[PDB]
C-alpha cells in the first residue's frame, strides 16, 4: 500500500539515511532490532513473518567504510544485509569515477537490489534518492542511479534529497564541478529536488542552536528532522495528509523548476526552556524570515509560484488558515501573477520527536515550510559562478577527461545551467 | 419517479454528502443505526425517495460513498450517522488523484470507475421507478471533479433517459486546497455544461464571505461552509422528499427550472443564515423571509442576481405559517423588483409551504433561482483560468496524463460561450 | 311588455319552455373535416417515437466517442512512457560506450608512450656497447 | 335507456371525478359501498351488478398511480372495480409531448379495450364525459390522444368535456400554457362541447362566497362538482332540458369549433355562516348575469350571445322565472348576434340542489346553472395565446416537447388554429 | 583505497627512506621487532596503509629497499629500526652507479631493475585495493635519480591506473660539491614531469638554510638535514595514516592539490622549526603555527612563496586544540594574504586536524602547497644546468653510457617550459 523506496547514496546520503531511520525508528516505537509493541509507517517499512519492521530503502556506497558503521552499529538488525551495497574503492571526489569507471562496476547490483524492494511493493509511489552534489559518488553514482532508474521505471516519481556545498565542511575543490554536472546530467529524471544548504544548516547549528563548530553529527540531526516532516504526511495518517504526487502537482509549476526552498520552525536548543510555546501563526511568520532557510538566497529579492505548508503536533485547522490569510495581507510576500492559489496545507498529530542527548529541544508544535521561490536561482548563480572562475582555465578538468569524459560534456552541462538561471528570470516575469 | 440514487465522490463530496445524510436522517426521524423513532406520518411518506428499506423495521440511505483515497471513507464510517452506510457501497481506491482532474478523469478514476458502476447498477436495478442520479462533488479537486465527472458521462450512457443532478462545489482562492483549482473546475465545468440536467452552484466563495462578513466568523473552516451546504441542501431536496404539488421529482423541477439545455446552473438562497455556534435565534417573519430572495448576501453563488435576471425560480418555505401571507408577499417581490425576472416566461415564480421546519429553526425559506448573474461565477473562473493557461503554468502535469493543451482551449471556449448565452437572454426582450 | 312563451317538455322531476323577448334581426338560421384515420393516427406517432430514437442515438453516439478518445488519452501516456524509456536507454548506452572508448584509448596511448621509453633504452644500451669493448 | 361514460384523466380529472361521483351518490342515495335502499334515469350513469350493487359507468386514468391509489384504499374503493382505475408508473412531468407521445402509446390500448367494456354494457350509448386539466402533461397529452382515438372506434358519438383552464395562483408548471393550446389544437374537431373551467374564477369564488382565505383542491373540486352537478342533472333525473347529450349541443353550438359555453352558477352561499333568508328566484336569475359568479373570467358586455340556457333546481316555479327574465330585459342589454333569437331555453330540475354533509357550501332551496354561448369567452383563448406567444417567440422551454419527439412545427400549427379560434369568435359577432 | 608500496632508491633514498619508518613506527606504537605496544586504537585503524600483517602480532613495512651500492643495506639493517623489514625486499647491486645518472637510468640499473620489480610485484599482488607507489630519492645522484625514475616507467607500465608519489631531494652546492648534480635533476624532473602524479619537492638548499640560519648548526650533517626531511615526510602522509576526512589517500589528494598535469611538484612547509633530539616545554599557539607554517623560513623548497601565487594549499594541524580556532585563524591567513591565491580556484586551502602530535612535540603544523613560486627551484637547477651544458662540460660521462646530447637537450627543454607553464598561472587573472 503507497509504498516508498528510499535510496540512500554515498556518505553524505548514507549518513543523512542513519539519522532519518533512527529518528523514523523513534516516531513508530520501532526498536533497532526490527521489533515494535496508526498503519501508515508501512509505507516506509516493511514487515517480516516474525513480526520484524524493516526500512524500505537501499544504501550504496562505492567505498565500504561508512556503510561498515551501520553494519556493525546500533541498528544493524534494523536492515538485511542485502540491502546495505559497498564496494571498494570510491570515486576520489570526481563524477566521471562514480558515473562510470567505478560505479559501473555496481549498478547492475544497485538495481537488482530495487528491484527485488519494488516487487514487494503493491502501490508503489516512487523514489526518495539522498546525495551530496559534491561527492564523486553522490554526484557521479548519483547520476547514473537517476538514469537506470528512467529506464526500468519510466515515468515512475523520483524525488531528491540533495546537499548543496559548503566551503566551511567542503572535502574537495572540485566540488562545483560535481554539482554541475550532476545537475545537467539529472535534470530530465528528476520531479522534484529539496536543496539543503550545508551552510544554511552549518548557520542554523551555530546561532540556533549554540553550536560552535557543528559537525555532521549536528547538521544530519537538523537534516533529519526536516526530512521527517516531508515523510511524515506519507509515515502517518494526520488531520491534513500529502503524498508523492500531490507534491509535484502542487510544488512544479515546469518540469525543470522542481527546486522547493525548505524553511523549518522552531529551532530551539536543548537549554532555556522559556524560548517555548510558539503558537501556529508565530511557527507560520518564521517561515517567510531568511535565518530559518534550508537554502541561503533572498525570497524578498524573488518572487513565490507554490507554497507548502507541513504542521506537525498540538495544530488546528482553523489556527492554520488565521495563520495564511495574515501571510496573504503582506505586501512584502509577492507571489508571480499566474498563480491565483499559492498554498497547499499538511497536518500531523505527532509533536516532533528529538533523538536522546541531541541539540533540539522538545517543541509542542513544528512546521516545514516548502516553496518554490525564483530567489532559489541565487543558489545556482554561486555555484554556476565557481564552475566558471575553474573552467575558464580547465583548472582539474585533466581528472575527468583521464576518466573518459569529454570537454563537451562540460560545456554541455554548463550551457545547460544557464537556461536554467535563464528559466527562473522568465519565470518571474508578469504577462 | 421515486428513488433517486446519491453519489458522493472525493473529499468535498463526501464531506458534504455525510452532513446532508446527517440533516436528512433527522428529519425524517431516522437514528445512526437506521431505526424510525419519529413521531409524524409526514416523515415517512416518501422516505423510498432517499431510503431503501431493509430487513426489519430500518432504512438505509440509497448512497454510494467513492474516492480514490481510503482515508476519506474511514473518516465517513467513524462520523455520526457513520454505520447507516451500506458497508459494501463504499468503494475506493488506494492512490488517489493528486488535485490533477486528468489522473480523476482518465488514469487513477478509470481504473476505479466499473467497481463504481456495479455498485450504482445495484442500486438502479432494485427500483420500483428511478428518478436518477444526485451526484455531491467539488469542482476544484481531482476525484470530485475528474472522476466525478468521468462518473456522470457513464451512467448519461448507461441510464440516458433519467435525470442527473449535481451539487457542485465551486472553488475560491479565500479557501483553497491545491494551486490547480482553476484548470480542474474549468475541465469539469465543460462536462457539466453537455452530461447534467440540472446543477446547484454551491460556491466555496459565497459560503466563505457569508461566514466572514455575515455570521462575523474571522476565520470561516468547512465546518462553518458546511452548515450553509447541508441547510441549503436540506432546503432544495424539501420538494422531492415530503408530499407536495411542486417541483415534486427531478424530471418536473427540470421542466419548470431549465428554459434552454445548456442553461441548467442554478444560484441557491437560504433565509435565515446561522452559524454552527449560533443556537440562539428567535426571530424570522414571512416578509422578511421573502426580501432575501433578491439579497446576494443570501446567496450560495457569489453573483449578484441584481446584476442579472431571473429566468425561474422555485421557492420553498417551511415551517408553521399563513400560505396567503406567503402568496401575497411573494407577488409584492416579484411585482415590486419586475426588472429582474425576464418578462417573456409569465409566471416563472413557483412557490411550495412544507410544514416540518428544518432543524434548530421554527421557519425558513429557500431559493432555487436560474439567474443570468451565474455568468459572474463562471466569468471568475475563466479569469483565474486564464491567468494560468496565457503561461502554461502546472500543464506538464495534465499533458503527462496524456492530454493534449486542446481540451484545455476546448473546455474554456465553452464555459466562455455558456457566459455569451447568459449574456444573451439577459439582453432579450419581450419585443416578441 | 312583450314575451313569447312556447312550452317545450313536462316529464316526472322537469318543466322546460322556451322564451323569446326578441326573434332574430336576421331571418335565415346561420348567415366539417373527416375522420381521422387509426393509421393516419399510427403514421404520426410512429414518426415521433422514430424521431425521440434517433436523438437518444445520437447523444449515444457521441458518448462512445467520449469512450474512445478515453482510450486514446490512456495510450498517448503509455506510448509517451514508452518513448521516454526507449530514449533514455538509448542515450545512456550510447554515453557508456563513448567513455569506455575514450578511457581505453588514453591508457592505450600512456602505454605506447612507457613502451617507446623501453626501445629508446635498449638503443642507449647498444650505443654503450658500441663505445664500450669496441674501444681501449 | 341513455348511458353516458365518464372519463377521468390526468390529476386534476381524477380529483374533479372524486367530487362529482361523492356528489352523485348523495344525490341517488347511493351509498360509498355502492348499496342503495331502492327513477331509473340514476342508470345512466350506474350500473347493476348481480350482488345489488351500483357501478359508476367511469373509467379512471393517470399515467402515475398516487392519486388513483387514493381512489382504491379510500371511502368509495367498494364503489368502483379495480380494472376501471388503470395507472401507469412515470407521469408525462407536465410536458404534453411526454403525455400524447411518450408514455401516452404505452397506456393508450388497455384504456379503450375498458372504455369498450363499458360500452358493450350500454343499450343506448350516448356518449362520453371527459374530465381533464389542460396544464398537467396527462391531462393536455393523454387527453389529445384519447379523444382522436375515440372518434375512429366510436364515429359520430357525443364527446363532451369539463375542462381545467390553468390559474398562476395553483399552477405547477411554467410550460401550462404550451399544453393548453397543444390539447386545443388536437381536441378541437374531436369535441362536441366542452365546459371550461378557470381555476381562478373558482378560487375567486372559494375566497369571496365562502369565506376560505387559501382555497384547496378539495374546495375547488366540491364547488366545480355542483356545476358538473348541475349540468348532468337531467341526464340522470327525468328532466326536461339537455335530457340526451346531442341535445346540448343542439341548445349551444350553432357553429362546430364555437363550441365552449360559459357556465354561471348561484346561489354559491358559506355553510358556517348566521342563519339567513332563502334567496328568491329573481335573486338567483339576477345572479346569473353577475361576471363574478362566471367559470371562466371574462366579460359578455364585450360579447354577444348566440344561445342561453337557465338550468333551475329545486323549489322553482315558471311564474317567477318569466318575471325574473323580464325585469332583467328591461335594465340589461343581453346582446344576441343577428341570426339568433333573444331568449333563454329555460328548464327547472325538481331535485333538490344536494351538498356534501361537512362541506363549504351551505344547503339551498333553490338554485341555478346558467350555460350561455357567449363570444366574450375568446379572452379566456387571447390569454392563454399571449402568454405562449412570450415564451414561444424565444422557443424557451421547447426542447422538452422536440427531446420527447415533437416537432417544432405542431407548435406552430397548434397557434395557428387557435389565431383562426379568435379570428371564428370575432367574425361571428360582426354585425 | 588502503595499501600503498614504499621504495627507497639509492643512498639519501635509503636514509631518508629508514628515518620515515622509524618516525612512523614510533607514531603507530611499533617497536623494532614489529609487534605493536601502543596504546590507542587510532593507532591501529589505519595501519594497513604502510604495514603487512605477518604470522603472530608483527607488522612488516610494506617497503623495497633499493642500491646499486650494498654499503647503504648494511647501514640500514644495523639502524634503530632496521631489523623491522623484510630481508628479501632488500635488493642491493654490487657496482655502484658513480654520480650518474646514465648509469642508474640505462647501464647499471637496468641489470638490477627486474630483480626489484620482483619483489614490488608480490608486495603489490598481495593487496586488496592497492592506491599506489611512493619513492624516496634524490635527483643529484646516479641510483637514486636515474635507477628511481627508470623504476618509476617501469612500474606505472604495470600498475598504469595507480597514484605515483615521490620525495624528491633537490641537490645544492652548499650540501654537495658533485659538479653533475644539475645534469642528474634536470634529466630526473623530465621524467618526473611525465610519469609521476605528485612529488614532494624536498631541498637540500632550504633544509640547509634552516639548518644554518634558523637552528645555528655551524656545519650541519645529513643527519641534520634529515630531521626536517622526516618531521615533513610525517606531516604530510598524516592524513593517509589515521582517520579523517580530507586527502585521507593519494587519489583525493591528487585531485584536490593538481589543476594541471604536469604541475605536481609541491612546496611542503613546517611549524615549529626545531633541532635533533632536543626538547620541548614550550608548544606554538594556532595563530603562531598558522603564521609560521606560511613563511619562506619554514618552507622545505628554497622558494619565497610571497613570489607566486598558491593555486591548492592543504594544511594539517596535529595536537590538541580548537577547530573553531584552526578555522578562524585559516580564515584570516587567507582574507588578509588574498594576494598570494589565485582567484580562479575558489576555496583552495584545505584545512584538517589530527589529535596525535608527532613525537617531542605537542602542537605541529604542516603545509602542503602547490605554489608559482617552485618555479625558482627550477630556475636554479636550470641556471646551474645551461652553466655547464653551453660548455658541454662533462658529456662524455653520459655519453659514454650511450646517450645521446638530444636527451639534454629535451630534458632542458621541458624543465623550462614548466617554468613558463608556472609563469603563465601565476599572471593569469579571474576578470
Ligand atoms: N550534511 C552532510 N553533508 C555531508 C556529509 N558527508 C559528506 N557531506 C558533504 O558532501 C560532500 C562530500 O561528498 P560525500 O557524500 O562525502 O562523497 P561521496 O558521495 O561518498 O563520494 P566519493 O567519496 O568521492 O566516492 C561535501 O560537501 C561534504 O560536506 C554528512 O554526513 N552530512
Ligand atoms: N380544479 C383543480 N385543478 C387541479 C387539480 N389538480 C391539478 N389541477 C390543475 O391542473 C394542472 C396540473 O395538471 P394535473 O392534472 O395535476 O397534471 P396531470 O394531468 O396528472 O399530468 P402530469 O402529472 O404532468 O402527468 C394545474 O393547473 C393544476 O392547478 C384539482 O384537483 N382540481
Ligand atoms: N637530505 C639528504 N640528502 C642526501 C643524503 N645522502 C645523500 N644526499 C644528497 O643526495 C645527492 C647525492 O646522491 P646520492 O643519494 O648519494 O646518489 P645515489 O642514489 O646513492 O646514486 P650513486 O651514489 O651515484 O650510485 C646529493 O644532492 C647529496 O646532497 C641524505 O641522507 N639526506
Ligand atoms: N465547502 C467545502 N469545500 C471543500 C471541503 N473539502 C474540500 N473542499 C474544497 O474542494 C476542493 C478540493 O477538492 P477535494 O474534493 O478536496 O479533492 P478530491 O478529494 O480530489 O475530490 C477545493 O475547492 C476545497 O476548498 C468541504 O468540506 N467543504
Ligand atoms: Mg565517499
Ligand atoms: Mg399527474
Ligand atoms: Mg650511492
Amino acid at each position: 500500500m503507497r509504498e516508498c523506496i528510499s535510496i540512500h547514496v554515498g556518505q553524505a546520503g548514507v549518513q543523512i539515511g542513519n539519522a532519518c531511520w533512527e529518528l523514523y525508528c523513534l516516531e513508530h516505537g520501532i526498536q533497532p532490532d526490527g521489533q515494535m509493541p496508526d498503519d501508515s509507517f508501512n509505507t516506509f517499512f516493511s514487515e517480516t513473518g516474525a513480526g520484524k519492521h524493516v526500512p524500505r530503502a537501499v544504501f550504496v556506497d562505492l567505498e565500504p567504510t561508512v556503510i561498515d558503521e551501520v553494519r556493525t552499529g546500533t541498528y544493524r538488525q534494523l536492515f538485511h544485509p542485502e540491502q546495505l551495497i559497498t564496494g571498494k574503492e570510491d570515486a576520489a571526489n570526481n563524477y566521471a569515477r562514480g558515473h562510470y569507471t567505478i560505479g559501473k562496476e555496481i549498478i547492475d547490483l544497485v538495481l537488482d537490489r530495487i528491484r527485488k524492494l519494488a516487487d514487494q511493493c503493491t502501490g508503489l509511489q516512487g523514489f526518495l534518492v539522498f546525495h551530496s552534489f559534491g561527492g564523486g559518488t553522490g554526484s557521479g553514482f548519483t547520476s547514473l542511479l537517476m538514469e537506470r532508474l528512467s529506464v526500468d521505471y519510466g515515468k515512475k516519481s523520483k524525488l531528491e534529497f540533495s546537499i548543496y556545498p559548503a566551503p566551511q565542511v567542503s572535502t574537495a575543490v572540485v566540488e562545483p564541478y560535481n554539482s554541475i554536472l550532476t545537475t545537467h546530467t539529472t535534470l530530465e529524471h528528476s520531479d522534484c529536488a529539496f536543496m539543503v544548504d550545508n551552510e544554511a544548516i552549518y548557520d542554523i547549528c551555530r546561532r540556533n542552536l549554540d553550536i560552535e563548530r557543528p559537525t555532521y553529527t549536528n547538521l544530519n540531526r537538523l537534516i533529519s528532522q526536516i526530512v521527517s516532516s516531508i515523510t511524515a504526511s506519507l509515515r502517518f495518517d494526520g488531520a491534513l495528509n500529502v503524498d508523492l504526487t500531490e507534491f509535484q502537482t502542487n510544488l512544479v509549476p515546469y518540469p525543470r523548476i522542481h527546486f522547493p526552498l525548505a524553511t523549518y520552525a522552531p529551532v530551539i536548543s536543548a537549554e532555556k526552556a522559556y524560548h517555548e510555546q510558539l503558537s501556529v501563526a508565530e511557527i507560520t511568520n518564521a517561515c517567510f524570515e531568511p535565518a530559518n532557510q534550508m537554502v541561503k538566497c533572498d525570497p524578498r529579492h524573488g518572487k513565490y509560484m507554490a507554497c507548502c505548508l507541513l504542521y506537525r503536533g498540538d495544530v488546528v485547522p482553523k489556527d492554520v488558515n488565521a495563520a495564511i490569510a495574515t501571510i496573504k495581507t503582506k505586501r512584502s510576500i509577492q507571489f508571480v501573477d499566474w498563480c491565483p492559489t499559492g498554498f497547499k496545507v499538511g497536518i500531523n498529530y505527532q509533536p516532533p520527536t528529538v533523538v536522546p542527548g541531541g541539540d533540539l529541544a522538545k517543541v509542542q508544535r513544528a512546521v516545514c515550510m516548502l516553496s518554490n521561490t525564483t530567489a532559489i536561482a541565487e543558489a545556482w548563480a554561486r555555484l554556476d559562478h565557481k564552475f566558471d572562475l575553474m573552467y575558464a582555465k580547465r583548472a582539474f578538468v585533466h581528472w575527468y577527461v583521464g576518466e573518459g569524459m569529454e570537454e563537451g560534456e562540460f560545456s554541455e552541462a554548463r550551457e545547460d545551467m544557464a537556461a536554467l538561471e535563464k528559466d527562473y528570470e522568465e519565470v518571474g516575469v508578469d504577462s | 419517479m421515486r428513488e433517486i440514487v446519491h453519489i458522493q465522490a472525493g473529499q468535498c463530496g463526501n464531506q458534504i454528502g455525510a452532513k446532508f445524510w446527517e440533516v436528512i436522517s433527522d428529519e425524517h426521524g431516522i437514528d445512526p443505526t437506521g431505526s424510525y423513532h419519529g413521531d409524524s406520518d409526514l416523515q415517512l411518506e416518501r422516505i423510498n425517495v432517499y431510503y431503501n428499506e431493509a430487513t426489519g423495521n430500518k432504512y438505509v440511505p440509497r448512497a454510494i460513498l467513492v474516492d480514490l483515497e481510503p482515508g476519506t471513507m474511514d473518516s465517513v464510517r467513524s462520523g455520526p450517522f457513520g454505520q447507516i452506510f451500506r458497508p459494501d457501497n463504499f468503494v475506493f481506491g488506494q492512490s488517489g488523484a493528486g488535485n490533477n482532474w486528468a489522473k480523476g478523469h482518465y488514469t487513477e478514476g478509470a481504473e476505479l470507475v466499473d467497481s463504481v458502476l456495479d455498485v450504482v447498477r445495484k442500486e438502479s436495478e432494485s427500483c420500483d421507478c428511478l428518478q436518477g442520479f444526485q451526484l455531491t462533488h467539488s469542482l476544484g479537486g481531482g476525484t470530485g471533479s475528474g472522476m466525478g465527472t468521468l462518473l456522470i458521462s457513464k451512467i448519461r450512457e448507461e441510464y440516458p433517459d433519467r435525470i442527473m443532478n449535481t451539487f457542485s462545489v465551486m472553488p475560491s482562492p479565500k479557501v483553497s486546497d491545491t494551486v490547480v483549482e482553476p484548470y480542474n473546475a474549468t475541465l469539469s465545468v465543460h462536462q457539466l455544461v453537455e452530461n447534467t440536467d440540472e446543477t446547484y452552484s454551491i460556491d466555496n466563495e459565497a459560503l466563505y464571505d457569508i461566514c466572514f462578513r455575515t455570521l462575523k466568523l474571522t476565520t470561516p473552516t468547512y465546518g462553518d461552509l458546511n452548515h450553509l451546504v447541508s441547510a441549503t441542501m436540506s432546503g432544495v431536496t424539501t420538494c422531492l422528499r415530503f408530499p407536495g404539488q411542486l417541483n415534486a421529482d427531478l424530471r418536473k423541477l427540470a421542466v419548470n427550472m431549465v428554459p434552454f439545455p445548456r442553461l441548467h446552473f442554478f444560484m441557491p438562497g437560504f433565509a435565515p443564515l446561522t452559524s454552527r455556534g449560533s443556537q440562539q435565534y428567535r426571530a424570522l417573519t414571512v416578509p422578511e423571509l421573502t426580501q432575501q430572495m433578491f439579497d446576494s448576501k443570501n446567496m450560495m453563488a457569489a453573483c449578484d442576481p441584481r446584476h442579472g435576471r431571473y429566468l425561474t425560480v422555485a421557492t420553498i418555505f417551511r415551517g408553521r405559517m399563513s400560505m396567503k401571507e406567503v402568496d401575497e408577499q411573494m407577488l409584492n417581490i416579484q411585482n415590486k423588483n419586475s426588472s429582474y425576472f425576464v418578462e417573456w416566461i409569465p409566471n416563472n415564480v413557483k412557490t411550495a409551504v412544507c410544514d416540518i421546519p428544518p432543524r434548530g429553526l421554527k421557519m425558513s425559506s429557500t431559493f432555487i433561482g436560474n439567474s443570468t448573474a451565474i455568468q459572474e461565477l463562471f466569468k471568475r473562473i475563466s479569469e483565474q483560468f486564464t491567468a494560468m493557461f496565457r503561461r502554461k503554468a502546472f500543464l506538464h502535469w495534465y499533458t503527462g496524463e496524456g492530454m493534449d493543451e486542446m481540451e484545455f482551449t476546448e473546455a474554456e471556449s465553452n464555459m466562455n460561450d455558456l457566459v455569451s448565452e447568459y449574456q444573451q437572454y439577459q439582453d432579450a426582450t419581450a419585443d416578441e | 311588455a312583450d314575451m313569447e312563451v312556447i312550452e317545450l317538455n313536462k316529464a316526472t322531476s322537469g318543466q322546460s319552455w322556451e322564451v323569446i323577448l326578441k326573434p332574430p334581426s336576421f331571418d335565415g338560421v346561420p348567415e366539417r373535416r373527416r375522420d381521422p384515420s387509426l393509421e393516419e393516427i399510427q403514421k404520426k406517432l410512429e414518426a415521433a417515437e422514430e424521431r425521440r430514437k434517433y436523438q437518444e442515438a445520437e447523444l449515444l453516439k457521441h458518448l462512445a466517442e467520449k469512450r474512445e478518445h478515453e482510450r486514446e488519452v490512456i495510450q498517448k501516456a503509455i506510448e509517451e512512457n514508452n518513448n521516454f524509456i526507449k530514449m533514455a536507454k538509448e542515450k545512456l548506452a550510447q554515453k557508456m560506450e563513448s567513455n569506455k572508448e575514450n578511457r581505453e584509448a588514453h591508457l592505450a596511448a600512456m602505454l605506447e608512450r612507457l613502451q617507446e621509453k623501453d626501445k629508446h633504452a635498449e638503443e642507449v644500451r647498444k650505443n654503450k656497447e658500441l663505445k664500450e669493448e669496441a674501444s681501449r
